[PDB]
């Protein structure tokens, strides 16, 4: 019914029929073809809607805003926490000076007497106080999750997920309603696929001991030999 | 209003109307409005980040650090072209958002704060000691730099040479001491040639045939 | 300070505004507006997740003041074979079991599962007269039945009533962080709530829970 240029996928700001995959009755859902009666209140209007409620947790519409919210924020950190916990390894293993790369280990640097020094450089943040680094930091964040919940410095009279004034849509990606939509879903997609990674890093720090990417390598080394089932009779009670 | 030299006439397309207007365009380079208003805005960001680069050398050759022609050779804690490539990224964005607030507005801003003005001191006032102090900052730099190449000194360890004997420890006693004082006494004869252009042909106009110019309208 | 209405006291303060859901009308005590995950916005949800909190509240309350009691007295001089809380159950496998404030004639208990049993007996009779009401009561509130719970009359009068209730919560909403807080800070440290207190004034800075941090970390 087309012509092959557009089969291709040229012609960018023909995007209306895009957002149907993403938002509406007939997108896609968590069971794909195997998913048929959706949760009634799970309408496709918001991103990320794959109709799975499968324990009934957000019938009521207001517990279902809280519980996006929730999902939205802990997506956002778990999206910050992968690239964090794997930022410090991968310029260690390309050679950083870090002192102490693996995640979970990490925290454990500001007990040294060189300090925490940032990418290994003394010159660098050279933190040796966990107590006023803590202090610090629960100043600025309870200062900065209370401008977040009901407004500060930077616009009171925003949405509370996605504010998109100068300072938090500096760039303006999002100004077209569309691309908003879309970039919606990314934001959910890409930050459940960090929150489930991150569960996956906590589980592989408990079981395996090691980083994720000293996982990644050893799996990559020999994948059959080594899995997660190595370690699966390690918490074998004795 | 004052000029670049004592009874100077500005020329057809400097008439005012723009900020620390001296009347000075003797190759007249901004003769186009278009090009004047992309010149205003290069001067004035040249001379932003040439105050950030004056208070910044004056600051490290201030305390002990290294001299500011050496410092890109330091180490430092990360390689020098992760260094560049992140200046990059990061200048991409935002020297776009600088040149959108360029096309719109036709003024500066940061990113998305089409005037960067939390504190509300956008005068006009302010617009010009912007502007004057820019222009004086970006000499400081290229005084800097000049004075650092014909030297291995910084800035203030030359201004020390010079308070320690200003007659003999200046340009003119420096390398470069015979091709600056001879460009001095040309610049000095200079306005009185072009005041002899302007007297010899009263309230007349001489284009001075470059290619930018278009002289031949 | 009102702790009720709009203009009650809230879990963030000033930044308070417009956080605080519909449905926490300043009616119930200990109202602060804190529901950020929605869990309270069916009524009847909520009413249920009340009275949990109140209960919690009193029995972390009794238990906060059980494990605090007898390491005071232990220091303050008095016997206690075990007198840190989380091993003071460990005391029935004892030679000579579980005396009560050391004494070998107070209660002299030596069988775990008979104590066991009974406590079942009567914690059963009781919570289900909690519930659907008994000898001391029928159709009283689930929360502040009164009368037979009531023999010194604090709370006759509903204004003095409200601020007990708001005092009762809050006190329960402190013990039960409390109790959690000995329960992790067992878990971690190994050493009573006291014991605890006495190290930390020993020493603030390197006696703190961050000493105990890598405690916990798989290494291989
Ligand atoms: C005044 C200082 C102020 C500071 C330092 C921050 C800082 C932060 N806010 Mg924040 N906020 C601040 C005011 C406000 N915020 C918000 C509403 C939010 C939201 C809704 C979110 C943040 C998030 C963040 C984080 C990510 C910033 C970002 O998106 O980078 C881009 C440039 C960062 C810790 C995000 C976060 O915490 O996820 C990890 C996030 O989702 N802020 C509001 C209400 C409009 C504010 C009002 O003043
Ligand atoms: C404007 C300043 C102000 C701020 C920032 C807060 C903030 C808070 N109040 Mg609040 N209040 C404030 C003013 C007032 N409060 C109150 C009355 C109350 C009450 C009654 C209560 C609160 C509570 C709270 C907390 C609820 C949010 C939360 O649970 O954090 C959650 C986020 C975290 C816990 C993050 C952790 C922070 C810290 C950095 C932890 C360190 C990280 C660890 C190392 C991680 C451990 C690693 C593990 C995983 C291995 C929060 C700390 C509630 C509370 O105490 O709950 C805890 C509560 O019950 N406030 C009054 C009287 C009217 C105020 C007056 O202005
Ligand atoms: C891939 C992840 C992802 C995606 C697609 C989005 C997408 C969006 N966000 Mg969300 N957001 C995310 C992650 C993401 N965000 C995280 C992790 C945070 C917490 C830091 C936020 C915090 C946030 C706020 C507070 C706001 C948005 C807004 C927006 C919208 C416009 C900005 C945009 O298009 O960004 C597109 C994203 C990219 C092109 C990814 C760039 C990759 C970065 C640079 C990698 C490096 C990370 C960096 C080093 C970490 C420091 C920070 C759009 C819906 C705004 C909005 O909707 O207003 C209209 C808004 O107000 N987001
Ligand atoms: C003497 C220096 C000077 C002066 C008078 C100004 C003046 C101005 N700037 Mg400029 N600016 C400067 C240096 C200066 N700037 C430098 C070095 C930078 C680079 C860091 C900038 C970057 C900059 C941006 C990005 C923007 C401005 C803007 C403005 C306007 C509002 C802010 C203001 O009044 O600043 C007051 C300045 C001071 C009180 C100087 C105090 C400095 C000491 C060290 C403290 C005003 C015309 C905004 C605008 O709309 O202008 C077109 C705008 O968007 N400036
Ligand atoms: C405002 C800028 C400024 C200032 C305050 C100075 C000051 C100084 N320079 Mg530097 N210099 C500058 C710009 C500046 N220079 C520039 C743009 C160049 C490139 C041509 C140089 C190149 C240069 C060399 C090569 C040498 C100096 C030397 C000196 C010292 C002796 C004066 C002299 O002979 O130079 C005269 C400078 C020029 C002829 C260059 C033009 C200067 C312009 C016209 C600005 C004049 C000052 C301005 C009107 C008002 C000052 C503002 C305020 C600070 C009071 C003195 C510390 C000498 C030194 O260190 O001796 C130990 C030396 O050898 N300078
Ligand atoms: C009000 C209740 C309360 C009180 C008085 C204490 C008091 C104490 N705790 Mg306990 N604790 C509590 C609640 C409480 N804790 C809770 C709720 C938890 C679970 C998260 C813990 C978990 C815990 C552990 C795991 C350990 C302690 C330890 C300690 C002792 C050292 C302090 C320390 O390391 O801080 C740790 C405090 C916390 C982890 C959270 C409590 C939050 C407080 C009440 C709010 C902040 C108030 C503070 C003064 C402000 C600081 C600002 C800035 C520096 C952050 C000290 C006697 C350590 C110990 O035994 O040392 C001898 C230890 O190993 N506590
Ligand atoms: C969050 C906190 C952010 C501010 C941090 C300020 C650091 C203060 C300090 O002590 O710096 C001290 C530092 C120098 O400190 C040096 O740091 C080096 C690594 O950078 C090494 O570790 C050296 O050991 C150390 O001496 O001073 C500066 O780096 C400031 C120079 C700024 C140069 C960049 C200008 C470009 C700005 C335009 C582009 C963005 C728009
Ligand atoms: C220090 C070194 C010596 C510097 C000498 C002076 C430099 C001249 C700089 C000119 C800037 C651009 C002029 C703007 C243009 C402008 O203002 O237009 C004016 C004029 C033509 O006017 P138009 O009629 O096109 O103008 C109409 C429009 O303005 C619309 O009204 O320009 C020309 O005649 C052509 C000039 C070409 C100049 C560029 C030549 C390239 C030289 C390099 C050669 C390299 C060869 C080797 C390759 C490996
Ligand atoms: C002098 C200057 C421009 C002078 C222009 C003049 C006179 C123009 C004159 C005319 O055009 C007109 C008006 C009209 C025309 O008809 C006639 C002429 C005559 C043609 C610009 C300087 C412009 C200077 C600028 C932009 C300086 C930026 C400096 C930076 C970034 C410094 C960075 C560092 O030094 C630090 C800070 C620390 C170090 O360790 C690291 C590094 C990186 C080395
Ligand atoms: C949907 C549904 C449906 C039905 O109905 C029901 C159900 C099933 C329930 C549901 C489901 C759900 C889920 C699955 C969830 C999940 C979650 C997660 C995973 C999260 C994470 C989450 C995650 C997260 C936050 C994360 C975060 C992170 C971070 C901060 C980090 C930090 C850090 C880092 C950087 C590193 C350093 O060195 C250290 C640290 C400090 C460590
Ligand atoms: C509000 C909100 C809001 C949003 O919306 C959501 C959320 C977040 C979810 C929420 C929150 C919540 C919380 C925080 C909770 C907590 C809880 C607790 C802590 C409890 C305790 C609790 C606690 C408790 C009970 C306690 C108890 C105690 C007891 C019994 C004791 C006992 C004992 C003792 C004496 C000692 C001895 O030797 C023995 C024994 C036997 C051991």
């Amino acid at each position: 019914k087309k012509t092959i240029r557009e089969k291709a996928g040229w012609w960018s700001n023909g995007g209306n029929e895009k957002l149907s995959a993403f938002y509406g009755p007939d997108r896609g859902l968590w069971l794909g073809p195997l998913s048929g009666t959706t949760p009634a209140y799970l309408t496709g209007e918001f991103p990320g809607d794959y109709g799975w409620d499968s324990a009934g947790l957000s019938a009521d519409p207001e517990t279902f805003k809280r519980y996006r919210e929730l999902e939205l924020i802990h997506a956002r950190w778990a999206m910050l926490g992968a690239l964090g916990c794997i930022t410090p390894e991968l310029l260690a293993k390309n050679g950083t000076p870090i002192v102490e790369p693996v995640w979970f280990k990490a925290g454990a640097q500001i007990f040294a007497e060189g300090g925490l020094d940032y990418l290994g450089n003394p010159g660098l943040v050279h933190a040796q106080s966990i107590l006023a680094t803590l202090a610090v930091q629960v100043i600025l964040m309870g200062a900065i999750e209370g401008y977040r919940v009901n407004g500060g410095p930077a616009g009171e009279g925003l949405d509370k997920l996605h504010p998109g004034g100068q300072f938090f849509d500096p760039l303006g990606l999002a100004e077209d309603p569309d691309a908003f939509a879309e970039l919606k879903v990314k934001e959910i997609k890409n930050g459940r696929l960090a929150m489930f990674s991150m569960f996956g890093f906590f589980v592989q720090a408990i079981v395996t001991g090691k980083g994720p990417l000293a996982n990644l390598d050893e799996h990559l080394a020999s994948p059959f030999t080594s899995n997660a089932f190595t370690y699966a009779q390690k918490f074998t009670p004795q | 209003r004052p000029m670049w030299y004592p009874g100077a006439t500005a020329p057809a397309h400097l008439d005012g109307s723009m900020l620390g207007d001296y009347g000075f365009d003797p190759l007249r380079l901004g003769v186009n409005k278009d090009n004047l208003k992309w010149f205003r805005e290069a001067e004035l960001t040249n001379g932003r980040w040439a105050m950030a680069a004056v208070v910044g050398i004056l600051f490290t050759d201030a305390v002990g650090l290294p001299k500011f022609w050496t410092a890109g050779a330091e180490k430092y804690a990360l390689d020098n072209q992760t260094l560049a490539l992140i200046e990059v990224a990061v200048f991409a964005v935002l020297e776009g958002k600088r040149y959108e607030i360029y096309k719109k507005t036709g003024e500066t801003g940061f990113l998305s704060f089409a005037p960067f003005d939390p504190m509300g001191m956008k005068s006009e006032e302010m617009k010009l000691k912007e502007l004057k102090n820019g222009r004086l900052a970006m000499l400081a730099f290229l005084g800097f730099c000049s004075q650092a190449a014909v030297y291995g000194k910084g800035p203030i360890e030359t201004l020390q040479l010079h308070l320690a004997d200003p007659g003999h420890n200046n340009i003119y006693t420096s390398s470069v001491g015979p091709e600056t004082a001879v460009t001095v006494a040309v610049l000095c004869v200079l306005p009185m040639i072009i005041e002899a252009t302007k007297t010899l042909n009263p309230g007349k106009e001489s284009v001075p045939y470059f290619p930018w110019n278009e002289p031949w309208n | 300070i009102e702790w009720y209405g709009p203009d009650r006291p809230k879990f963030l303060g000033p930044f308070s505004e417009g956080d605080t859901p519909a449905y926490l009308t300043g009616e119930f005590p200990g109202d602060y507006g804190w529901d950020t995950a929605g869990l309270s916005a069916d009524p009847e949800t909520f009413k249920r997740y009340r009275e949990l909190e109140l209960i919690h509240a009193r029995w972390a309350m009794l238990g906060a003041l059980g494990c605090i009691t007898p390491e005071l007295l232990a220091k303050n001089g008095i016997p206690f074979g075990e007198a840190v809380w989380f091993k003071a159950g460990a005391q029935i496998f004892a030679e000579g079991g579980l005396n009560y404030l050391g004494n070998e004639n107070l209660i002299h208990a030596q069988s775990i599962i008979a104590t066991l049993a009974f406590q079942v007996v009567v914690m059963g009779l009781a919570e289900a007269y909690r519930a659907n009401g008994g000898p001391l009561g029928e159709g009283l509130d689930p929360l502040h039945p009164g009368g037979a719970f009531d023999p010194l009359g604090l709370a006759d009068d509903p204004d003095t009533f409200a601020e007990l209730k708001v005092k009762e919560i809050k006190n329960g909403r402190l013990a039960m962080f409390s109790m959690f807080g000995f329960f992790v800070q067992a878990i971690v440290t190994g050493k009573g709530p006291i014991q605890n207190l006495d190290d930390h004034l020993a020493n603030p800075t390197a006696v703190n829970a961050f000493a105990y941090a890598t405690k916990f970390t798989p290494s291989a």
